[PDB]
């Protein structure tokens, strides 16, 4: 992880106890995006039928 | 679209280092167990004839 600037102060119902309130910039700034890869396959099965 | 598997490997040759090491299926090979209890329940039978038979 990485430095994002933040400020500690109550405000306007978004900060009851345990909400983290970041504004639109990082959503533009991509700061912490994700990339995850699950696996897949197939099978052949030379059968009786 | 869907089916399960149906073919019974009875013998297995795995091409073990050329000239495959063929081997049958061990569990598929039938085998009986001699009644060793009845083997010991025959001679001592008072009818040693019945038990020896």
């Amino acid at each position: 992880g990485q430095n994002m600037r933040v400020a500690f102060m109550p405000w306007n119902g978004y900060n009851f106890e345990d909400s983290i309130l970041v504004s639109e910039r990082v959503v533009q700034e991509d700061r912490f995006t994700t990339i995850h890869i699950q696996e897949l396959a197939c099978v052949s099965r030379d059968t009786k039928l | 679209t869907s089916e399960p598997e149906y073919v019974i490997p009875d013998v297995l040759v795995r091409k073990v280092s050329g000239r495959w090491t063929v081997e049958l299926n061990a569990d598929s090979i039938p085998r009986l167990k001699i009644n060793q209890q009845y083997a010991a329940m025959g001679n001592s039978a008072r009818n040693d004839a019945d038990g020896q038979f």
